[PDB]
């Protein structure tokens, strides 16, 4: 018994799903795979930017 | 087109995985031994 | 009889009542699995000793695929046949129209579906006939007409008729009032849809592989 | 002329090979009773040798026809680069990778160790399916599955099915003999087999096989 | 026991055709069931194959470690002249005989045929002892004797002793596989194995193995 707007009627199924969370593990292992890939990606760009990992198309000459 | 930097680099991504696998195997070798 | 894995372990919630049902779940994305409901924590900081959620509290909210009336999220769950049939049919019909249209445009004009925008923003030449429009007016007309079409197709409440509407307007020839004839037509349409979606995915991968035209790739193939 | 029962045609002929190895009297295709070593007195071992001979025959037909075909294509109307099944391995390291079918617009594959790893994974999965079934139908016959493997249904009549068994294993023994011929002449002539056939058509009696007999001289 | 019994870790995992050949169901260490050829259908023959395999394993351990050792010693703190097992055989013919550890303060034997005669005599005596059972322990088992020549004797607890059986057999199969690798590398590269490991670490994607894949061509 609160206040009613047309947006209050519209957006209510977005604020409906309160608590429907999965038993078991779910997508946790896949999440771990994406986290390890993201960590490896950051390690790649960090060593490129430090130039501890010299590539071919990467100049690092303050020049392009 | 692999430089020697990338050559000696990819062994580290191997080696860190081997270290974490050694951690996980050291967990499994005594944990499920006891239980 | 004709499964993707011929006489193997079938999924439990796939039988054959649906037309293109061949027992295909390695992932099980259409599973009838329930959802453990955890209540809200004691978020009243007037008093001491607030608490947390509730572990194995509710009877886990037996999932249903009944279409409601709410224009935002009508089906009230995503993982279910009563959404996935409609999603597969709509994606397949758009893929059939798109895969035919790319080939017909490449055959007539000679410009890819990839490079069609670059030759059609400067001149609206439908087969070289110089339509008067411009890109802004095209976006306005496209958005308002396809939006009116989608807001009128969502209004149907029958979960069968949200993909198989029937009636008078869309079935102009009334060739789907039969049982077995319409079942054969649905199980033909779903196979042609499954072909066209994979081939438009192949069009996208050929576009990623440094340009194509679906016959410009064949002109690359020419020898 | 029946290849079954006690009246199967021996490999010899009208000499019926008196005092046969008595542990096989028909009941299986390809039986001629030619067991001079007699390595299969135990029936379980004999079943294992049937399995192994069957799998080697069904590999050897493809191993024959894949070694015949591209040299015919290159001699007739195309060019493949290194169209000989010796240098089909060395085609990868030649210029820019292996171009299949002699076309530098299709497959164009490099990274031979990655190709080998893909080959290892695919062959391991299909062999692990091959042994104990799983998918592709229930594991029903280690010898002759043919449920979906015979999608035209030639296993209807059992007499014609045994006829196709006998034709199958006759042709399989021929293919296994021919591939050993390819492997011996691979060391001997160092050439293509169709080139060897043309050399025999040139010299049927003066360069036939014994010109290449003084090679292995210590 | 997870290692052997009705639920041993079978040699292909989930695809390991979980109904073994019925002539072996556990009862011995190192049993997975990989006799697909079926060459041990008789139990006495199977016993002979164990009798051969355990002896080959126990020689394979020492044959592995004797080849791993000297290049590691030459890298760490010593030198041997020729510290490589390839040309280690010709070191008696090298200048004046062989020097163990590279040290002419110890054995330095010459007259290689006389050393071979001493080897033949001592090996004939100890192999005859291994067959029949003689001094330094009476023969009770041809494979697992377990007597006063065990200065520690870890055959007390039966479960841990079965674990040691399984570990011995697994290390034996690994040592056999390693020595077969040493022999095939001895054929192919003509180089020391630790040198080959360093060369592969220097060039992983080019000097892997397929650089040495155009050698045995006609
Ligand atoms: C929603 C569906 C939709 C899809 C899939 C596309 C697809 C595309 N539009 Mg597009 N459009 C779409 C809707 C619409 N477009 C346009 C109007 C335009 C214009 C004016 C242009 C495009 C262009 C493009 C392309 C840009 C990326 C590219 O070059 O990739 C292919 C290339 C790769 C994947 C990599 C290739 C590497 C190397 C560069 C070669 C791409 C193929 C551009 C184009 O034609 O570029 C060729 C362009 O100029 N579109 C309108 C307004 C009516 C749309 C309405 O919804
Ligand atoms: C009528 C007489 C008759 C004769 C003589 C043979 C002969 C033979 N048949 Mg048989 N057959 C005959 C009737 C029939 N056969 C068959 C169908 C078959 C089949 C399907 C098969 C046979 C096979 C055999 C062989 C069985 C043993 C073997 O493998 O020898 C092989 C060993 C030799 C022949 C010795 C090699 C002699 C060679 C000239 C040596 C070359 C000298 C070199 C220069 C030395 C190298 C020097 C080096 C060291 C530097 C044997 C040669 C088997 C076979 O052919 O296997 C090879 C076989 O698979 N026969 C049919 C139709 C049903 C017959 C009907 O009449
Ligand atoms: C499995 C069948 C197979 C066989 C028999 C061969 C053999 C050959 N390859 Mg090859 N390959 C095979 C598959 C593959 N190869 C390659 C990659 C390459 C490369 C890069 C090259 C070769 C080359 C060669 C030739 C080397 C000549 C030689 O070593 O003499 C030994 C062989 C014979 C004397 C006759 C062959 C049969 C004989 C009875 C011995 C075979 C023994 C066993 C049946 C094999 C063991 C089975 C395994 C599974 C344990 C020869 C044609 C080289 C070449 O091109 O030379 C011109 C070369 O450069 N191969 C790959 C991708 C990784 C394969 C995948 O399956
Ligand atoms: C997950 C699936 C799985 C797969 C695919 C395998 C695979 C294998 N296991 Mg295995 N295992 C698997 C699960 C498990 N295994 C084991 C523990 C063991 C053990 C102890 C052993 C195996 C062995 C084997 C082999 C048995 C078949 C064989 O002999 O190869 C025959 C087929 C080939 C050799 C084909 C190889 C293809 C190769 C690329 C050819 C090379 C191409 C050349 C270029 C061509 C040649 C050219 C010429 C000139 C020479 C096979 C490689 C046996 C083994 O390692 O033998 C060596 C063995 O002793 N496994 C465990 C723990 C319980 C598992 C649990 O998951
Ligand atoms: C039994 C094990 C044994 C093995 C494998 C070898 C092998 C070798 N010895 Mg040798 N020897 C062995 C014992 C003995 N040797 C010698 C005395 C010498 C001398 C003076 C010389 C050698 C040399 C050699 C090399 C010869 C190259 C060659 O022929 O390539 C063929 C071999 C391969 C390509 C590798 C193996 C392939 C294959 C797996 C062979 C295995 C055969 C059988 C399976 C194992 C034997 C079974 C036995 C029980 C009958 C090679 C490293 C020569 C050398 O060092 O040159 C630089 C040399 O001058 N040996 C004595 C004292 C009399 C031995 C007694 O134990
Ligand atoms: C938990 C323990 C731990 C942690 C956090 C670190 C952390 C670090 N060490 Mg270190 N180290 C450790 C233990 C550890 N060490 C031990 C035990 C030793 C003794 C052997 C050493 C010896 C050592 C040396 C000698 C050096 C380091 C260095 C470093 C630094 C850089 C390492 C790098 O770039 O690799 C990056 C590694 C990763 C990003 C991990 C790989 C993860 C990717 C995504 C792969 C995914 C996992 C992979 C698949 C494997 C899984 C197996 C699979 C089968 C499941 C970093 C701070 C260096 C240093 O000090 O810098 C100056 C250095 O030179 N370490
Ligand atoms: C000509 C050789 C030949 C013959 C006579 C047979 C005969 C038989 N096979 Mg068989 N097989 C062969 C080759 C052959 N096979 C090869 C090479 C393989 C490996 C690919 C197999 C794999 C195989 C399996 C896995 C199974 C059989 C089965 C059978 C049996 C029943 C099926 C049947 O009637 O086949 C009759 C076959 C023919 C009449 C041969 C026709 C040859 C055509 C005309 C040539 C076409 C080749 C083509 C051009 C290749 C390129 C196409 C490719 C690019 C897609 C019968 C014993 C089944 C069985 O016994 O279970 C009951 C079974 O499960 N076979
Ligand atoms: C000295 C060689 C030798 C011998 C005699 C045996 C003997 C035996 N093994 Mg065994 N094995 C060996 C080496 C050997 N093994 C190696 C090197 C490995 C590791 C790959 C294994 C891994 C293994 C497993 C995983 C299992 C056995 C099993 C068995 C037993 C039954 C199988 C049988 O009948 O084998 C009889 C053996 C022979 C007739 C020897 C044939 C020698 C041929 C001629 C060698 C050349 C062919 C070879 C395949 C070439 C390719 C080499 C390549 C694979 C590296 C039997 C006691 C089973 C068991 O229960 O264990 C007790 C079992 O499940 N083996
Ligand atoms: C019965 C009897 C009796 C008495 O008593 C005793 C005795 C004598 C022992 C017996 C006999 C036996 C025999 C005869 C055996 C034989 C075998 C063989 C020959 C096999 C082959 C076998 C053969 C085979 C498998 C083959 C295979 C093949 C292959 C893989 C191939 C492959 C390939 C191809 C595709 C093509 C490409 O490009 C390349 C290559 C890579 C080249
Ligand atoms: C089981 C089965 C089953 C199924 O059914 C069938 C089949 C498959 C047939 C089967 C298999 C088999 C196999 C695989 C086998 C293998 C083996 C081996 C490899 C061995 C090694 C083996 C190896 C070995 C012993 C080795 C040894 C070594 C040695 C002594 C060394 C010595 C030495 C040294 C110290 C150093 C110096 O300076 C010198 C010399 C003098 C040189």
């Amino acid at each position: 018994p609160g206040l009613v707007t047309p947006l209050g009627t519209l957006l209510r199924p977005l604020n409906s799903e309160a608590g429907k969370v999965l038993p078991g593990w779910g997508t946790t292992v896949l999440m771990a795979v994406f986290i390890l890939l993201f960590a490896a990606f950051l390690l790649i760009i960090l060593e490129i930017y430090n130039s501890s990992l010299i590539l071919d198309d990467v100049s690092m000459s303050w020049e392009t | 087109a692999v430089t020697p930097s990338l050559k000696n680099f990819l062994g580290s991504l191997i080696a860190g995985a081997t270290v974490l696998g050694g951690i996980a195997l050291a967990i499994t070798a005594v944990s499920k031994f006891d239980k | 009889d004709a499964l993707w894995l011929p006489n193997t372990t079938r999924p439990e919630w796939l039988d054959g009542s649906l037309p293109g049902d061949r027992g295909f779940d390695p992932l099980g994305l259409s599973k009838p699995s329930e959802f453990v409901v955890i209540g809200v924590d004691e978020n009243d900081q007037n008093a001491a000793k607030n608490n947390k959620g509730s572990v194995e509290a509710i009877v886990q909210a037996t999932p249903d695929e009944v279409s409601s009336e709410n224009r935002l999220a009508p089906y009230s769950e995503v993982f279910g046949l009563a959404r996935f049939r409609e999603c597969e049919l709509i994606h397949g019909r758009w893929a059939m129209l798109a895969c035919l249209g790319a080939l017909v445009a490449e055959a007539t004009t000679g410009v890819s579906w990839v490079e069609a925008g670059k030759v059609e923003l400067d001149g609206a030449s439908y087969a070289g006939l110089s339509l008067p429009f411009s890109i802004t007016q095209l976006i306005w007309i496209e958005v308002i007409l396809v939006g009116g079409a989608e807001f009128y197709r969502n209004s149907e409440t029958n979960p069968e008729k949200r993909c198989y509407p029937g009636g008078v307007f869309d079935p102009l020839k009334l060739a789907s009032e039969d049982e077995e004839r319409a079942f054969r037509l649905k199980t033909a349409e779903i196979k042609h849809a499954r072909l066209a979606m994979v081939s438009f995915f192949g069009y996208g991968v050929q576009a990623l592989s440094t340009g194509e035209g679906a016959l410009g790739s064949l002109a690359k193939f020419a020898d | 002329i029946e290849f079954y029962g006690p009246n199967r045609a021996k490999w010899l002929g009208p000499y019926s090979e008196n005092a046969t190895p008595a542990y096989l009297t028909g009941e299986f295709p390809g039986d001629y009773g030619w067991d001079t070593a007699g390595l299969s007195a135990d029936p379980e071992t004999f079943k294992r040798y049937r399995e192994l001979e069957l799998i080697h025959a069904r590999w050897a037909m493809l191993g024959a026809l894949g070694c015949i075909t591209p040299e015919l294509l290159a001699k007739s109307g195309t060019q493949f680069g290194e169209a000989v099944w010796f240098k089909a391995g060395a085609q990868i390291f030649s210029e820019g990778g292996l171009d299949y079918l002699g076309n530098p617009s299709l497959v164009h594959a490099q990274n031979i160790v990655a190709t080998l790893a893909v080959q290892v994974i695919l062959m391991g999965l299909v062999e692990g399916y091959r042994v104990n079934g799983g998918p592709a139908g229930e594991g029903l016959d280690p010898l002759y599955p043919g449920e979906s493997f015979d999608p035209l249904g030639l296993a209807d009549d059992p007499d014609t099915f045994a006829e196709l068994k006998v034709k199958e294993i006759k042709n399989g023994r021929l293919a296994m003999f021919s591939m050993f011929g390819f492997f011996v002449q691979a060391i001997v002539t160092g050439k293509g087999p169709i080139q060897n056939l043309d050399d025999h058509l040139s010299n049927p009696t003066v360069n036939n096989a014994f010109a290449f007999a003084t090679k292995f001289t210590p």
